[PDB]
């Protein structure tokens, strides 16, 4: 079986939107 | 021709300028490339 | 098979501001 507890994600789940190098 | 101003047609992307060695930490997925004003500044030669 | 996970979230259309580091890497991001 399984459970369905809840959990805060905080600052998480950010990916590079595209493939362009960026600095500063 | 890494040091002489040249008209380039890199993968359809036409333009004019010079090409010199670069240490840009282009992680292995970064391609066209750009700058702060988002203007193509560093193209990783696709062949090399 | 043979012989504490499953963390799922749903993304949404949002505007983000992302802080890039000198080596092309994402150090911090803030949800506007
Ligand atoms: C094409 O480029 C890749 C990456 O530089 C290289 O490993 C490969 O040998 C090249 N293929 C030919 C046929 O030149
Ligand atoms: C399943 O059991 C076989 C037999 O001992 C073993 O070789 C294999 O690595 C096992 N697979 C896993 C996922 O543990
Ligand atoms: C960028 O990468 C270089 C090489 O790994 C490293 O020496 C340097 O500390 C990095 N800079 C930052 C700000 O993390």
């Amino acid at each position: 079986t399984t459970t369905q507890s809840y959990t805060n994600s905080f600052t998480r789940g950010v990916y590079y939107p595209d493939k362009v190098f960026r600095s500063s | 021709v890494k040091n002489k101003c040249v008209n380039f047609n890199f993968n359809g992307l036409t333009g004019t300028g010079v090409l010199t060695k670069s240490n840009k930490k282009f992680l292995p997925f970064q391609q066209f490339g750009r700058d702060i004003v988002d203007t193509t500044d560093a193209v990783r030669d696709p062949q090399t | 098979l043979n012989r504490a996970d499953y963390y799922v979230g749903y993304l949404q259309p949002r505007t983000f501001l992302l802080k890039y580091n000198e080596n092309g890497t994402i150090t911090d991001a803030v949800d506007c």
